[PDB]
């Protein structure tokens, strides 16, 4: 294994036992539960405004604009009806969602607008308080948030509740001031692990552009689980590790095919869960230094009871 | 802890600084004329409080200390052994989520521990649109307890007496014993009360003890009042008066059985709760045998003309029938 | 039989002076957990032989929910001689067509030791244990009610 990817999994796991871990969950971890993607939703708007589906496969990203045109010409009721047809479904919970929660995250932030990571933490018993619009930031029950930064459909399957159009990314800071201010504070006070984005996502480069406005050594550097099937080129890794990320590349660890997405998320997260169990300690000075980190504060005590040591070694 | 609520049904001022709010309330019970001068919204709230403290047996303050001889009733089909009415309550297709909660308790009493685990799993998925969150907490507890009941039974139907007793293999299939275990890893039972909101941690703080594996440690320690009654028998001339430490043991047993059955909690099937009932009932038969054979008393006749004595009734029979073995009854019959 | 339902009572700690028997004030206490305990072992004296075996009587008591105990209504330094008095007891019973057995204890010391509790306030209800003393006279008496 690498020389720095051993250092990442140490530094994630020294933050999970401290309770300073926040998993920013992206779109791809909801795709492994076979939720409909948005290109399937932008084609259907293109299949109504123009009558025919698109053959020119949306080069240079004009599909930031197709639902804006569908909203502005036709009705907002017509926009909200097609959102009902696709998203009022019920899909399972992939085994990655059991692995996000097993690292005991203090918060979870997500750009998803499904209720999938909602319904996965109920069923596990760790209660998270959902924050999906601006009114819920003040009414937050617990000390443990589930911050859907692009909204949710719990109040209703209507386009005003979820950031989808072009105009909801333009007018976003104005419209959602307290969520963005809460996301930025969760990052500054936690260790962030991105999962299920790409490197050119909007919600990743609207953050590395924010982090550039900070000092030289204020923030911790967020990890990134890159699960694209090609390996990273070593020049892309040079840039994005000098921007603030610390990428963990799934292809450079294990070899799998060009469509086994589920294997590569379960590759990296099971290399994270299992490092807590910790079948990775080998050397003789790695045995001394586990025990010295857990007994050395007890030299200022005089005599520890032999049964309070069961609480020491977990 | 502003008031000290005793087990006999009394109230003692404990740490109330300002206006004693429980003194006025019992006055509003006793003086019906004073009850009239209220508003027409805090009068319907008084009917709710009066029906609460009369079903929970909080009678009055201790300052007047009315003569009370209150009895016990446990409104539960599971306590009394009504297995036939429990079955024709399972078949009756429910209407409410606090009625599926009663079936998954009644399924568990019937040994249908697969359909108990699943019906508690529907209640966990379906209690999202509910305000209080009580059925969320008490279903996570009950499903964890019904998980612990399965993980023992896999070690007895394949373990000690597995040989030829009829259905000698397991009753839980391989697909289910793997499905339960993959769901139950890292369910920290200690992290269940803490995860719930701060509204649940103040409007329902009294259920904090159920989220502990070590539960009823706080009632096993207080049953060390058994030493207070070995002490009065050993001192051999000790004439305890009033609510002696015998009647505290009996009224505290009754107040634990009525809680756990009427709230449909599955911890009433475990061995920790059976041993609590054994150790508390065995003490009371012991203080009955000691009293019926005390050596009279030369001087205590100023109070000791007679004693009524510990006598058995119906709920004292079901508790010795359910919670003892034949090996335990024979220890009481020897002593 | 006669309706004997009497269990609890109300006990009267009376008052005596350092060398006198004043009875004017009182420091009475409510219900008695009442471990009343007569471990009597008092013995006959033989004429010709003698014996130094254990042969004596004693009466221990205790009570609960004390009240009326302030001024009877700084030299912090304890000394070995004591001339502290001994408050006489009354115990008033009820629940009968007769009046109370009215058990009196004549001379009574006070034997309680202090104890500090982790929770708060050292008890929900305090207790004063009380032995019965004698020099050349009676240790208890039962004033049976009879009428009323």
């Amino acid at each position: 294994l690498d020389n720095n990817v051993v250092e990442c999994i140490k530094e994630i796991t020294e933050s999970s036992r401290n309770g300073k871990l926040v998993f920013f969950v992206g779109a791809g971890v909801s795709t492994l539960s076979d939720y409909p993607q948005w290109w399937r939703l932008v084609d259907k708007y293109h299949e109504e405004l123009y009558g025919s589906p698109k053959k020119g496969n949306y080069s240079s990203d004009e599909y930031l604009r197709i639902p804006q045109i569908f909203y502005n010409v036709k009705g907002e009721m017509a926009f909200d009806g097609i959102l009902k047809d696709f998203f009022q479904v019920d899909k399972p919970t992939n085994p990655i969602h059991d692995k996000i929660l097993a690292m005991n995250p203090a918060h979870v932030i997500t750009t998803n607008y499904d209720n999938l990571i909602d319904t996965a933490c109920w069923k596990r018993g760790k209660y998270f308080s959902v924050i999906s619009a601006e009114e819920d930031v003040a009414n937050a029950t617990s000390s443990r948030y589930l911050l859907k930064v692009a909204g949710d459909f719990r109040k209703g399957f209507k386009g005003e509740n979820v950031v989808l159009k072009e105009d909801d990314y333009l007018n976003y800071d104005q419209n959602y001031p307290l969520i963005s201010n809460l996301m930025k504070t969760i990052i500054a006070t936690h260790t962030i692990v991105f999962i299920g984005y790409g490197l050119g996502d909007y919600n990743i480069n609207m953050l590395l552009n924010w982090v550039r406005k900070l000092q030289k050594d204020s923030f911790h550097k967020p990890f990134f689980i890159r699960t694209d099937p090609s390996p990273i080129e070593n020049e892309t890794l040079i840039y994005y590790e000098n921007k603030g990320l610390r990428i963990i590349d799934a292809a450079s660890l294990i070899d799998s095919n060009e469509y086994d997405y589920l294997e590569r998320y379960s590759a990296v997260m099971d290399l994270l869960i299992e490092s807590q169990e910790n079948k990775f300690i080998t050397k003789d000075d790695e045995v001394i230094d586990y025990i010295y980190g857990k007994i050395s504060p007890l030299f200022a005590l005089q005599y520890i009871r032999k049964i309070d040591l069961k609480h020491v070694f977990e | 802890y502003d008031y000290h609520f005793e087990v006999n049904g009394t109230v003692v001022r404990h740490k109330n600084k300002g206006f004693g709010y429980m003194e006025r309330f019992f006055e509003l019970k006793e003086s019906c004329d004073e009850r009239s001068k209220l508003s027409k919204k805090q009068y319907e709230r008084f009917n709710a409080l009066f029906n609460f403290f009369e079903k929970n047996g909080v009678i009055c303050m201790a300052k007047d200390a009315g003569t009370l001889n209150t009895s016990i009733e446990i409104n539960s089909l599971a306590y009394h052994g009504k297995y036939d009415v429990m079955k024709k309550f399972i078949e009756e297709q429910s209407v409410s989520i606090e009625d599926d909660y009663k079936k998954a308790f009644f399924l568990a009493c019937l040994g249908r521990w697969e359909e108990s685990y699943d019906l508690y799993s529907n209640i966990i998925l379906n209690s999202i649109d509910e305000s209080n969150g009580c059925v969320y907490y008490l279903s996570q507890i009950n499903r964890y307890r019904i998980y612990q009941s399965i993980t023992q039974a896999v070690t007895q139907f394949n373990g000690l007496g597995l040989l030829t007793f009829g259905r000698h293999y397991k009753p839980f299939t391989d697909e289910f014993l793997a499905r339960i275990e993959r769901e139950m890893t890292n369910f920290n039972i200690d992290d269940l009360f803490n995860g719930m909101p701060f509204e649940f941690q103040k409007k329902y703080k009294i259920l904090e003890f159920l989220s502990d594996n070590q539960f009823l440690y706080d009632d096993t320690v207080k049953l060390f009042e058994l030493t207070n009654k070995v002490r009065s028998e050993m001192s051999e001339g000790s004439y305890s008066f009033g609510m002696s430490s015998d009647i505290v043991v009996l009224l505290r047993l009754y107040d634990n059985l009525r809680f756990l059955y009427e709230n449909c909690l599955w911890s009433v099937s475990f061995h920790e709760f059976h041993q609590y009932i054994r150790n508390s009932m065995s003490l009371l038969i012991e203080k009955a045998e000691y009293e019926r054979t005390r050596d009279i008393d030369e001087l205590g006749f100023s109070f000791f003309g007679k004693k009524s004595g510990f006598f058995m009734e119906y709920y004292d029979f079901v508790n010795i029938s359910r919670h003892f073995k034949i090996d335990d009854i024979k220890n009481l019959e020897r002593s | 039989m006669k309706t004997v339902i009497q269990d609890t009572a109300d006990v009267y700690f009376k008052r005596k002076s350092d060398g006198k028997l004043v009875f004017t004030a009182e420091a009475q206490t409510a219900s008695f957990s009442q471990a009343i305990s007569e471990e009597k072992l008092r013995g006959g004296i033989g004429n010709k032989p003698l014996y130094i075996l254990k042969s004596e009587k004693e009466i221990n008591l205790t009570v609960k929910n004390a009240f009326f105990d302030l001024e009877w209504l700084s030299d912090i330094y304890i000394q070995f001689p004591n001339v502290s008095p001994s408050g006489e007891f009354e115990m008033s019973l009820e629940n009968g067509n007769a009046l109370a057995p009215e058990i009196k204890f004549e001379a009574l010391a006070d034997t309680d030791t202090d104890e500090m509790a982790v929770v708060i306030e050292a008890s929900r209800d305090e207790n004063t244990a009380a032995p019965v003393e004698d020099t050349t006279g009676s240790t208890q008496s039962s004033d049976l009610g009879g009428t009323t």
